[PDB]
């Protein structure tokens, strides 16, 4: 039925800012308010109104503040912009216990207040940065607080695991380490994205020498809309969420699922066949590594358009006869297909064209922990010197949690490898 | 697989109806049958039919001398760690019960005392001394596709099946015996709230477990009548029960084969089939067919 | 002597709406308007499947049940619509399923006596009622799991008379959900402790029937309910008809079912699609033209009957039928003699000048079984999606139970190509 969505803490934040706004392009909301289908992700306020479920947090105004200023302004409640004054200061330390307790209930109570004007709520969709202060230091508390106020609703969110190029900070590999230790018993299902894959993508394709912020975003927004929009439109692909992981997680195991999206190509037809057959590109990923490696667990597909099943077929067919299908041994050889004939519709000052046609194939790979190691490897080298750890027993953590934490990483490596034939 | 036939003498109600005795067992393996016939023109004559089995007991056989050539051999079984069976079989009033436990009541002269009481004396034996066994007992019957826990009160229990197929009987109580004495205690309880008359099966465990493992178990039935429509529940459990059987040497399922279904699959497990026979004219017909259903079962050896 | 027909979950109401105002047509009748037509027989025993009320009206002895509206405001505003009767619909309103669990127990429950308690009226209403038909999917749950609970509860309350269903087992092509081998398996096993006859309508067989032998490309649910619904006007016509048979449905029962588990019909169809006699036969016994997925070779059949329609020579007909059981006398259980039964009746169907349709008691059914159970096993292996029913109430075990009932009906099936 409904649908809460939470971005916390900058990268959450300008995330959500760049795709609530592709989600009211899509379906046609003017800025200031107005124009069910459309209401699992708003709620009909006033008489003219059209309001998101959304509720942002950051631990410093700035970023917020901007969304207090440019045009959607409007578009949410006050209360929904939650701001913190005194910042995160980069350290899971800091955003999970001294600067965050004094804000958790402030947030937890307003999501309440959110979801109460919602006969049989759903769960709700988080976005949040890896590394980064807040990003996961108060996410890893949200989680761990909204499990004990919401049961069962399920809790899927969107990470951004870190780049070097599109500046990370040197402790980001502890952050990282560290909340998805937590945050990983309370999440059902979990949505990665490299910021180098992205910032890749922008080269290749866009065209971009030096690819901003708001760039990426606008890309990772249209990933995001192609995945969500299966329950917003409605009647389509993955309805109800449940019955959206049901069908990519097999093992509790908060399984990530490895996303690639279809055309991505600079304004200023491609085939049905065409498009499927670039999903099967390791250089059009959102998470780099390689699948030819791994092998695949889970394979869905997301498409948006112009479409008929009758090529969407013949379009498998042909991807599996010249291809690296490498299906893993217990596992049929999946392929939901799911068609939502709302065609994708593109930001008007964007780098992106209008489109016949798009896809999205997620699927659950082990080649996706080739990203756990390449993190790992980094943390371990680093807490071979206590590196800067002393800046997280500085706010009052435990030697201990940080092994215990990298402990549970070396687990995690393990299994993805233990699932292999 | 062995299968053996007992024949009961007449008894009284019998003799004094006059009942004529149609059986001889001329040998320790071979049992006649004196079936009488009339021709087309109403001439009275003998087809006497002939059946040889693993062994045969006469009338005068006690159930001492037919325990020991039945269940006896198989109890070592459980103590090299399988899995044993030992049916009763045959027509209401054959000797099913009688032979399993004790003459009518009396506990200590059936087969599943005398079993117990061997069972306590290998357990003590130096061979098996090093094992550290635990000796428990259990006392169900099955009545219409149900089951009933006779030692705790006709308690009716769930029968479950995984898919990786084993069966498992939630709630039947064990109980640990570590005397004859005790054994005897839990057979005049069990027998004393059964379902004397058939329709049911009864069956009688006796468990050794040394670590939370079962080391070896045997099952000691007492089946129902082989001659309301639950006979059809009887029948097509004695139709299981025989194919399960042939299946050791070498369905359309029931309770009783899938609660003893554990006991025919493994390699090491063995089986007893005793056929009891009344000796009387009027149930020929009736003698015929249990002699009929235990050639098949032999026929798998 | 008289029928009842509950017919319940999205597929099921679809499916039975078309058997309805299918047979509707055959006797002539309007949406709700009585005989109209120039035909006499039709009427002799429309009191089988029409309990008749007020004025001329014949309103269908039918209950229609489902867990969400929208599926029956489909029906009512559509082909037939107003020919059933008002309070014979029962709402479900609240939340679907497409899990098994939520039907028989928690959503399902729910409704069950409001049901229970309107099939009561139309069944003690009955002259002499000789038992109930439903129509449902095994896959998904508002009728795969109310259904086999439906059924669960009809005998215990009608252990007397007897269950017969239509039951439409579901396929990894052309499906809706990844659970589907979950709700199957779930219910195969109900099946076959309630019932005394199940017809297998395969998914996959009826998808394969429209491309792989009809040009068809996009199958809509549409032309291959068509394929269903002309099926089983087939497979009742001797109960509604003639004054040949009569068929006590007892009768098809006690003659087509040699063993106790119920076992499963595949039925088969002869001319197709949205006729010489030797063609029909050639056509009727043919793989590539049976309702379920298997290919009686791989199996032999226990029974097996036959109904023909349209004004043709039984001489023929006895002849052909007996020249099939020779071309593949090698097919047919010798251990159970006249084993092979033909009907035929003189009304034509739909269009068709001729027809012929088949009920088959083969032991190649076992194939379908097995290759359900194969993406079962397959999935609750590392207990896949199973935390969806956990929570509704269910225990682990209660999967095992089920699988293991299952396996066995396949190893006894395997069991009776024996000789
Ligand atoms: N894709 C994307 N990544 C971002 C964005 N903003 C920051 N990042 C990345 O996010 C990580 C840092 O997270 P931050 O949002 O700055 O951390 P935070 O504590 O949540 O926010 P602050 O309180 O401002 O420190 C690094 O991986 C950055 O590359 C963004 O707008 N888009
Ligand atoms: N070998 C035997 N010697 C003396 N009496 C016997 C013998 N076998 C059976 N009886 C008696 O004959 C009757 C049959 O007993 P049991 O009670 O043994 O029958 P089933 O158990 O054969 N009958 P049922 O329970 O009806 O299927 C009882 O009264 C026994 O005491
Ligand atoms: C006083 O303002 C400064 C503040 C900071 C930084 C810095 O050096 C470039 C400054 O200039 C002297 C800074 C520093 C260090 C890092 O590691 C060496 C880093 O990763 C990152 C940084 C700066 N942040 C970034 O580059 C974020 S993408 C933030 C903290
Ligand atoms: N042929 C036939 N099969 C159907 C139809 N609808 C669904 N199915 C199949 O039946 C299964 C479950 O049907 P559904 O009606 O959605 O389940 P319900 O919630 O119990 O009503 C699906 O997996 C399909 O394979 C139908 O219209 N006709
Ligand atoms: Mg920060
Ligand atoms: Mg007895």
């Amino acid at each position: 039925r409904e649908c809460i969505s939470i971005h916390v803490g900058q990268a959450g934040v300008q995330i959500g800012n760049a795709c609530w706004e592709l989600y009211c392009l899509e379906h046609g909301i003017q800025p200031d308010g107005q124009m069910d289908s459309f209401n699992t992700f708003f709620s009909e306020t006033g008489a003219g109104k059209h309001v998101p479920r959304a509720v942002f947090v950051d631990l410093e105004p700035t970023v917020i503040d901007e969304v207090r200023t440019g045009t959607y302004r409007q578009l949410f409640h006050p209360e929904q912009l939650i701001t913190g004054k005194e910042d995160a200061a980069n350290n899971y330390a800091r955003g999970h216990y001294t600067i965050g307790k004094e804000i958790i209930d402030l947030v937890l109570d307003r999501i309440r207040k959110l979801a109460d004007q919602c006969t049989g709520l759903q769960g709700f969709s988080v976005f949040h940065s890896f590394g980064g202060g807040t990003g996961s230091g108060f996410t890893s508390l949200l989680m761990e607080r909204l499990s004990v106020d919401y049961g069962k609703k399920s809790k899927l969110e969107f990470s951004i695991y870190p780049a070097p190029q599109v500046s990370t900070a040197v402790v980001e590999p502890y952050n990282s380490i560290l909340t998805t230790h937590t945050t990983l018993e309370h999440s059902d299902c979990a949505f990665m994205v490299d910021n180098e894959a992205i910032y890749d993508i922008c080269r290749r394709n866009l065209d971009i020498e030096r690819p901003t912020y708001t760039n990426l975003n606008r890309l990772i927004g249209q990933i995001v809309s192609s995945i969500t929009a299966s329950l917003r439109f409605d009647g389509a692909l993955n309805v109800d969420l449940t019955e959206f992981q049901t069908n990519l997680v097999p093992y509790p195991r908060i399984h990530f699922p490895l996303a690639t999206y279809a055309p991505v190509i600079s304004a200023e037809q491609l085939s049905v066949a065409e498009i499927t057959n670039a999903c099967f590109e390791p250089a059009n990923q959102m998470v780099k590594c390689d699948p030819r490696h791994g092998k695949y667990m889970a394979c869905c597909l997301l498409y948006r358009g112009d479409v008929v099943p009758k090529d969407v077929n013949a379009a498998i067919a042909t991807i599996k006869t010249k291809r690296t299908i490498q299906f893993v041994d217990w596992c049929p050889t999946g392929f939901k297909v799911g068609i939502n004939y709302e065609p994708p519709t593109v930001v008007p000052g964007g780098d992106l064209a209008k489109v016949q046609r798009a896809v999205c194939m997620l699927s659950n790979t082990t080649a996706i922990a080739e990203a756990w190691a390449r993190l790992d490897h980094k943390f371990d080298l680093m807490y071979a010197k206590r590196a800067f750890v002393h800046w997280y027993v500085g706010e009052g953590m435990e030697e201990g949690e940080f092994s215990e934490a990298r402990e549970d990483m070396a687990a995690l490596e393990k299994d993805y490898e233990e699932v292999g034939v | 697989i062995c299968v053996c036939v007992r024949k009961r003498p007449l008894n009284k109600q019998e003799l004094a109806k006059k009942e004529i005795d149609v059986i001889s067992v001329p040998s320790k393996c071979l049992l006649l049958v004196h079936e009488p016939k009339l021709k087309v023109d109403l001439t009275k004559y003998l087809e006497n039919q002939a059946f040889c089995f693993d062994f045969a007991f006469d009338e005068t056989a006690s159930n001492e001398v037919v325990y020991r050539f039945t269940a006896r051999p198989l109890v070592q079984t459980i103590f090299e760690g399988g899995k044993a069976t030992c049916f009763a079989y045959g027509q209401t009033g054959s000797g099913k019960t009688h032979t399993m436990g004790g003459d009518l009541q009396n506990a200590s002269k059936g087969i599943y005392a005398m079993a117990s009481r061997d069972v306590f004396l290998l357990k003590n034996q130096p061979r098996y001394r090093n094992l550290n066994l635990e000796v428990y007992v259990t006392f169900f019957e099955i009545y219409n596709g149900k089951v009933f826990d006779l030692l705790n009160k006709k308690a009716k229990l769930r029968v479950l099946e995984d898919s990786r197929q084993q069966v498992q009987v939630v709630g039947l109580q064990e109980y640990l015996v570590t005397c004859a004495d005790d054994v005897i205690k839990m057979i005049n309880m069990g027998s004393a709230c059964r379902t004397n008359s058939s329709r049911s099966h009864a069956c009688f465990q006796i468990l050794l477990r040394t670590k939370g493992r079962l080391h070896g178990k045997f099952s000691l039935v007492d089946l129902a009548g082989n001659e309301r429509m639950e006979g059809a529940e009887i029948n097509k459990s004695l139709l299981a029960l025989k194919e399960c059987i042939r299946a050791l040497g070498q369905f359309r399922e029931s309770k009783l084969t899938q609660v003893l279904r554990d006991s025919f699959i493994g390699e090491n497990s063995r089986t007893c089939m005793i056929a009891m026979i009344s000796p009387g004219i009027s149930s020929c017909e009736y003698t015929l067919n249990t002699l009929r259903y235990a050639d098949r079962v032999k026929e798998l050896s | 002597r008289e029928i009842v027909h509950i017919q319940a979950g999205q597929c099921g109401n679809q499916i039975g709406a078309k058997f309805w105002e299918v047979i509707s047509d055959e006797h002539g009748i309007d949406p709700t308007g009585s005989y109209h037509g120039d035909s006499d027989l039709q009427l002799e025993r429309i009191n089988v499947y029409y309990n008749e009320a007020a004025g001329n009206k014949y309103v269908p002895r039918a209950i229609l049940v489902d867990l969400e509206p929208g599926t029956m405001d489909s029906v009512r505003s559509g082909p037939f619509g107003q020919i059933f009767r008002p309070d014979n619909f029962v709402f479900g309103q609240s939340g679907a399923g497409n899990n098994w669990a939520k039907g028989h127990y928690t959503e399902g429950a729910e409704l069950v006596d409001s049901v229970l308690d309107v099939v009561r009226k139309e069944s003690e209403s009955c002259d002499c009622l000789q038992g109930f038909q439903l129509t449902h999917s095994l896959g998904g749950g508002t009728g795969s799991g109310m259904g086999t609970l439906l059924i669960s509860k009809i005998r215990e309350e009608y252990p007397d008379r007897i269950m017969n269903t239509f039951s439409v087992v579901p396929s990894p092509k052309v499906s809706d959900t990844v659970v589907e081998p979950y709700n199957a398996t779930l219910s195969v096993h109900q099946l076959v402790e309630n019932t005394d006859e199940t017809y297998c309508i395969d998914n996959e067989a009826l998808y394969d029937i429209c491309f792989r032998t009809l040009k068809l490309t996009t199958p809509t649910y549409g032309d291959l309910n068509h394929l269903v619904s002309a099926t089983m006007s087939g497979v009742t016509t001797c109960l509604r008809f003639p004054g040949q048979l009569n068929a006590d449905l007892r009768k098809l029962a006690v003659n087509m079912v040699p063993f106790p588990r119920l076992h499963f019909f595949m039925p088969g169809f002869a001319p197709l699609t949205s006729l010489t006699v030797p063609e029909l036969t050639q056509q009727m016994f043919d793989a590539k033209n049976m309702m379920a997925a298997c290919d009686p070779r791989h199996g032999r059949y226990l029974t097996v009957a036959a109904v023909f329609r349209g004004r043709m020579s039984m001489k023929e007909v006895d002849e052909q039928m007996l020249n099939v059981q020779n071309k593949n006398s090698s097919y047919f259980v010798e251990w159970i003699p006249n084993n092979v039964k033909t009907a035929v009746c003189d009304i034509p169907p739909r269009g068709l000048k001729m027809s012929a349709t088949f009920i088959g008691n083969s032991t190649a059914i076992q194939e379908l079984f097995k290759r359900i159970s194969e993406q079962f096993t397959a999935m609750f292996r590392r207990k896949a999606f199973l935390h969806w029913y956990t929570g509704e109430g269910m225990d682990e075990m209660e999967f095992t139970e089920a699988e293991s009932n299952m396996n066995d009906l396949v190893s006894e099936y395997q069991q009776y190509q024996d000789a």
